[PDB]
């Protein structure tokens, strides 16, 4: 299962001249190209090897379609100061996030377009892709608007059309790096504490793609609430990296289990110390 | 104000003495998106370091990764400090190279 | 490719 996935942001900056307006598009865990408006001659660029042998035609049409956005949220910046009477003096963060979820088989599993005012919601479109979900009374505004307006259904078309078109040239021409499942380094790993008992800590390294699960047991039991956990972070070689850990009592090490779940995985690996 | 920050500092490998390595300090999780990161080797200023993957936690908190080239040794210490505006000063956060 | 906003502004 694959995904192709853009994220945009503009962040208004008061006295600081024009706001600053850039994109970051993914496919699964994959970075590869890139936009920001503080670049002087403000062009698109490609951020994988992979993709940068696209042509010009591509490029200068993706340069179009940035610049364009460029400006909608500029002007739906403001809007945001009179759905909320906020102040002009302040500087304010606008987030929109568009996808599409794709089986192997070419079929769509889910698609993503939704937009976030000050890091918190605002509007999104609901799964059914049909009609859209108002976070508040400011956001409803739009809601009428673009209900009327049938903006739904423009928006449909991406998700349904050039998404999945587009998906399926990229995952032939990226194929080394995109069609790729690397199985996780997994061990655990044992710390005396000053406060008298032990730490274990379990390691999942160098996975790839970044989803995966890193849990704890006491024969049988999770103690979710007691082990600590880091966030999936990479390690930049294309592989992930992550842990959690637990503390324990000196002489009952080995009775917590560690175990890691991933598609790189044959089988669901089993650890202790 | 909005979310404060995580700072992981850590290497693509496990480290080795005298082997080269990347220096990964991986802020995540914040809001608003402003920021800034510094990487520091024993106190002074380190001059190119990269910056990638801004991204939402699908509930819209940004993440960020900056990155370097470096070589491990006995003698030697690293930091990455991280400003935020939830954060009243600049947290330092030191590479332990034993997790 | 990415998608457009098309001057579909709140």
């Amino acid at each position: 299962s694959h995904s192709l996935r853009y994220f945009v942001t503009a962040v208004s900056r008061p006295g600081f001249g024009e706001p600053r307006y850039m994109e970051v598009g993914y496919v699964d865990n994959t970075e590869f190209v890139r936009f920001d408006s503080d670049a002087e001659n403000p062009r698109y660029e490609p951020r994988a090897r992979w993709i940068e042998q696209e042509g010009p035609e591509y490029w200068e049409r993706e340069t179009r379609r940035a610049k364009g956005n460029e400006q909608s949220f500029r002007v739906d910046l403001r809007t945001a100061l009179r759905y909320y009477n906020q102040s002009a003096g302040g500087s304010h963060t606008l987030q929109w996030m568009a996808g599409c979820d794709v089986e192997s088989d070419g079929r769509l599993l889910r698609g993503y377009w939704q937009f976030a005012y000050d890091g918190c919601d605002y509007i999104a479109l609901n799964e059914d892709l049909k009609t859209w979900t108002a976070a508040d009374m400011a956001a409803q505004i739009t809601r009428r608007k673009w209900e009327q307006a049938g903006a739904a259904e423009r928006d449909r078309a991406y998700l349904e059309g050039e998404c999945v078109e587009w998906l399926r040239r990229y995952l032939k021409n990226g194929n080394a790096t995109l069609l790729r499942t690397d199985p996780p380094k997994a061990h655990v790993t044992h710390h005396r504490r000053p406060e008298g008992d032990v730490t274990l800590r379990c390691w999942a390294l160098g996975f790839y793609p970044a989803d995966i699960t890193l849990t704890w047991q006491l024969n049988g039991e999770e103690l979710t609430q007691e082990m600590e956990l880091v966030e999936t972070r990479p390690a930049g070689d294309g592989t992930f990296q992550k842990w959690a850990s637990v503390v324990v009592p000196l002489g009952k090490e080995q009775k917590y289990t560690c175990h890691v779940e991933h598609e790189g995985l044959p089988e669901p690996l089993t650890l202790r110390w | 104000i909005q979310k404060t920050p995580q700072i992981q500092v850590y290497s693509r490998h496990p480290p080795e003495n005298g082997k080269p390595n990347i220096l990964n300090c991986y802020v995540t999780q914040f809001h608003p998106p402003h920021i800034e990161i510094q990487m520091l080797k024993n106190g002074k200023k380190i001059p190119k370091v990269e910056m990638s993957d801004m991204s939402f936690s699908k509930d819209w908190s940004f993440y960020i990764l900056a990155h370097t080239e470096f070589t491990p040794t006995e003698t030697d210490t690293y930091a990455c400090r991280v400003k935020h505006a939830s954060m009243a000063e600049p947290k330092t956060v030191y590479w332990d190279r034993d997790m | 490719i990415g998608p457009g906003r098309a001057f579909y502004v709140i």
